[PDB]
């Protein structure tokens, strides 16, 4: 097994949410979900984090667990399950901030989070080979490709660009500091 | 929506 808890906790609680959305509709479960989209939600904290645990279409779904599986997976194994949770919380609050920024507060998805992993990865595995953490060329090639098909939109449901961006950014920093130790 |  190659599944830390935390790893694990986040594959199924994304697998739950999913059938929640399939089962009460998309609408419902963004209602519950989603960043706060009225000033009466403002308290309800758990909305700056939940938006990751939300995903739209079955390749949204499978794409952002099978990055996370691997990624978020290499990371607890050879970091802990801190640093994994950390990257998470930040990287989903961040994101967030930006995506409902740009444009409002009706977004979801994992992949703000897989993107911090992303850049964490690659940025940590280049200034450090010494977790070894590291972004396998022939992964950097995938994730470039990722990277580019959100940009210029080649899925047909539209993306949220803000969550990219300031995902990448957070996982980026976060190699960055870690990796200027010894 | 957007997908993240």
């Amino acid at each position: 097994e190659r599944a830390g808890p935390v790893t694990w906790v986040m594959m199924i609680a994304c697998v739950v949410v999913f059938i929640a959305m399939q089962i009460l509709g998309d609408q419902e479960v963004m209602l519950w979900l989603a960043w706060p989209f009225d000033p009466t939600l403002k308290f309800e904290f758990w909305r700056y984090f939940t938006h990751a645990l939300m995903h739209f279409s079955l390749m949204h779904i499978l794409f952002n667990l099978l990055w996370w599986w691997y990624l978020g997976g290499a990371v607890e194994k050879r970091l802990g399950s801190g640093k994994l949770i950390v990257i998470t919380l930040i990287s989903a609050l961040l994101s967030g901030y930006v995506q409902q920024k740009f444009s409002g507060p009706w977004f979801g998805g994992l992949s703000g989070v897989v993107y911090a992993l992303m850049g964490y990865v690659w940025l940590r595995g280049e200034r450090d080979p010494q977790s070894g953490i590291y972004l396998q060329r022939g992964l950097i090639i995938f994730a470039l490709i990722w990277i580019v098909a959100g940009w210029f939109d080649l899925f047909g449901m539209s993306m949220a660009n803000g969550a990219h961006i300031a995902g990448l950014a957070v996982g980026l920093a976060m190699a960055f500091v870690d990796s200027l130790n010894a | 929506v957007r997908m993240a």
